[PDB]
């Protein structure tokens, strides 16, 4: 029907003077039952957009979906991405994961992953996975595939999902001791995921506030502006957008490039998210941030945005700082952040010969 | 359907005068004492509202207590439950030894049964392997499949009511609370009110029991309560309090109003900053929704639809009985 494309078009034609309203427009929409969060609400699109499969000829298949994993103090919200999440994509299945058996998580008869094709498994309830059931995961999380030769059968069968996971911080939380020791946790496993955000509550005299008065008073979407968005419009985004097929560029790869082996040795290069498998997510993060907003040319500006973000990711050693999920809003400005971040990342690690070139771009604009 | 007998005695109970001691203390009348842990049963059994806001998407939030009862033995702390189970439209009683994880949850488990009810459950100490499977019943209001969790989910709207004993027997009154219960701080913060009873011998207490069983077989909101011996308080039949909660519970739906919200947001700004700073039970955003929930339940019973001062001076009385009045 070329009412729903002709819909989109003029929607994504209005904004074109500011390119960063559409996209906080659609961010606004997500989850709008919890007030601010801006990077929590950020990453989940990133994750849900996808990515894009490559396989070589003979025998090799490399993966193409994201994961994500959110850690936090009791009475954040974590529960309510999972369940609203659940709802958007097509066909998902939600699962309990303590309460769930071996016969759901692997093959037995379909369980869970098997069932989930070309849809999004959430977990909840990560901590004590049942070691066995939590470990026989990991040649299903990275090859997209299943290889068992239970009971002499010789039984192969294919499982791309994407897996949504929240986990309680066992043991008081310290900002040091970093999430191998939290959770305790194995390296092997703590590899495989792209984002680990942290979620962290503190001391503050306006958040508490706000938060009781939004509550309080029962206003329903404090934007009383008719804008919104309605659930069925963002399923018919998030199941349209699934189809085109971005291509890389010039002005593009080397900034990834050059930020991978900067961050691969600056004095620590952490203990497990310095393997190779940060360039293979770098460049799956990259290609999804160019499927929301209409496009299919990687450019300058979707790879900064992805730099900040996955810097961000790094809670604790990093090479710019740290902040904290909780404590964000939205900015009233887009367009002035995005001129200001470009112009502190491309400064110490040196491309200025592109940053003449994008300010003058953006002039003329 | 209710008769119209029916109609007019509901209407005749509603015009007494003190409609509220005439059902704290009609719950149960052999045991002496204990008057703000039955007040506790009583707003459990009303129950609060369901708030679907946000049609489009809802993700409906519940709007039904939960309480907990620890203490030393021999108070008598399993015949308070034993009445609450019995006044109500739809009740169910199970102990804590004789029942496994496929018992409580599907596999039609309890919880199934005492849908719009209770499911009180005795013995809650003794359960060291099932703890970990409630949790998502109480909060998400739903359970699924127990195979493989594919799909094929139930509704489980249950309004749980647990009674449990201390680790080492009598509890002593030199440790910390967190060790004398043996609860992580997840099962701990679901919990809308964790009462906590002490024996201690005292002596005109002591005179009045002895007296009381003896003759058995032959101003703050804790005297207004209490009877004051010279007068009689003569009790509604169990049979005629069944047939009161269900005509409340389906022909009124509570809201608040403008000046009750405030006295709540003082409460809760003041726990805050000073429960930040010193040992306690963290105060997450869901203690907020809670003195809403019982705020709302505190005008159910009466039978109205509003939220005055001093229905909201109510839940500020009996919530500090769990919460700072006895963390010291
Ligand atoms: N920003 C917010 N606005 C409104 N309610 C919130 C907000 N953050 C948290 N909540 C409340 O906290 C609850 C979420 O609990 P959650 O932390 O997901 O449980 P768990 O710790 O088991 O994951 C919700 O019921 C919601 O009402
Ligand atoms: N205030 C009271 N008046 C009369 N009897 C009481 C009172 N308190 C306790 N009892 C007696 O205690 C018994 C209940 O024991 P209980 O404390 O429920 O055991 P447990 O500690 O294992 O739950 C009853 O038989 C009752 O006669
Ligand atoms: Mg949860
Ligand atoms: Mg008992």
């Amino acid at each position: 029907d070329e009412e729903v494309q002709k819909e989109f078009e003029d929607f994504w034609e209005y904004y074109k003077s500011d390119p960063f309203a559409g996209r906080n427009v659609i961010l606004a929409s997500l989850c709008p039952q919890v007030f601010g969060m801006y990077l929590v609400k950020l990453a989940v699109a990133m994750v849900l957009a996808g990515g894009i499969q490559r396989t070589d000829a003979t025998g090799t298949r490399v993966r193409g979906e994201s994961h994500l994993l959110l850690v936090g103090d009791p009475g954040t919200g974590k529960s309510q991405f999972l369940k609203y999440a659940a709802k958007i994509t097509p066909r998902s299945v939600l699962t309990t994961g303590i309460g769930s058996t071996s016969a759901g998580l692997t093959v037995t008869e379909a369980g869970a992953l098997v069932l989930a094709d070309a849809g999004l498994c959430c977990i909840d309830q990560f901590n004590s996975l049942k070691e066995h059931d939590r470990t026989s995961i990991h040649e299903a999380m990275e090859q997209q595939t299943i290889s068992v030769a239970k009971a002499g059968l010789v039984c192969k069968l294919n499982t791309r999902t994407t897996i949504l996971a929240a986990t309680n911080p066992k043991g008081q939380y310290d900002p040091q001791e970093s999430v191998s020791v939290n959770i305790a946790l194995g390296s092997p496993l703590l590899s495989r995921f792209d984002l680990i955000l942290v979620l962290l509550d503190t001391k503050n005299e306006d958040w508490d506030r706000i938060i009781s008065s939004f509550i309080l008073e029962n206003k329903g979407y404090p934007s009383k502006s008719e804008k919104l968005w309605s659930m069925e419009k963002m399923k018919t985004y998030f199941c349209l957008i699934r189809n085109l097929q971005p291509t890389l560029s010039d002005v593009g790869n080397q900034v990834l490039l050059r930020y991978y082996q900067m961050q691969r040795q600056s004095d620590c290069r952490n203990a497990a998210r310095t393997t190779i498998r940060l360039l293979e997510s770098l460049i799956r993060l990259a290609e999804a941030h160019a499927r929301l907003m209409f496009r299919d040319t990687v450019t300058l500006e979707d790879a900064i945005t992805v730099v900040s973000v996955m810097e961000s990711s790094m809670q604790g050693g990093a090479l710019l700082g740290g902040v904290n999920a909780l404590h964000t809003s939205f900015p009233e400005n887009p367009g002035e952040q995005y001129q200001r971040q470009c112009e502190l990342i491309l400064e110490k690690l040196e491309l200025q010969s592109l940053l003449s070139e994008e300010l003058r771009r953006l002039e003329r604009l | 359907e209710f008769s119209l007998k029916d109609l007019y005695a509901i209407q005749e109970i509603q015009a007494e005068e003190n409609l509220f001691k005439l059902i704290v203390n009609s719950l149960c009348p052999v045991i002496f004492g204990h008057e703000l842990v039955k007040a506790g049963l009583a707003l459990a059994l009303f129950g609060g509202s369901q708030k679907y806001a946000d049609d489009k998407n809802r993700i409906p939030i519940r709007g039904d207590p939960h309480i907990l009862v620890v203490g030393d033995p021999g108070l008598g702390k399993s015949q308070m439950l034993q009445a609450a189970c019995n006044v109500a439209p739809r009740g169910v009683y199970v102990c804590g030894n004789t029942t496994t994880t496929s018992g409580l949850t599907v596999t039609a488990g309890a919880l199934v049964l005492g849908d719009q009810g209770i499911c009180g459950i005795d013995q809650f100490d003794k359960m060291g392997n099932q703890h970990q499977a409630l949790l998502e019943a109480m909060e998400q209001q739903s359970i699924s499949l127990a195979k493989a969790g594919v799909v094929c989910s139930l509704p489980a709207r249950t309004s749980i009511i647990a009674a449990a004993n201390p680790v080492g027997g009598h509890y002593n009154k030199a440790k910390t609370v967190s060790e004398n219960l043996k609860m992580g701080s997840a099962l701990l913060s679901r919990f809308d009110l964790v009462f906590i009873l002490l024996d201690t011998p005292n002596e005109h207490h002591d005179h009045l029991l002895s007296e009381h069983v003896i003759a058995i077989r032959a101003k703050p909101l804790s005297e207004r309560l209490k009877v004051v011996p010279g007068e009689t308080i003569d009790p509604i039949p169990h049979q005629l309090l069944r047939k009161y909660i269900g005509y409340a519970r389906q022909y009124v739906y509570p809201r608040l109003s403008t000046e009750a919200a405030r006295v709540l947001q003082d409460f809760y700004l003041e726990l805050r900053k000073q429960s930040q700073r010193l040992n306690s039970s963290p105060i997450t955003t869901r203690q907020l929704e809670s003195l809403i929930r019982l705020t709302e339940a505190r005008a159910r019973l009466e039978l109205r639809e509003e939220a005055t001062k001093e229905d909201a001076e109510d839940i500020v009385e009996i919530m500090k009985y769990s919460m700072l009045g006895t963390y010291s």
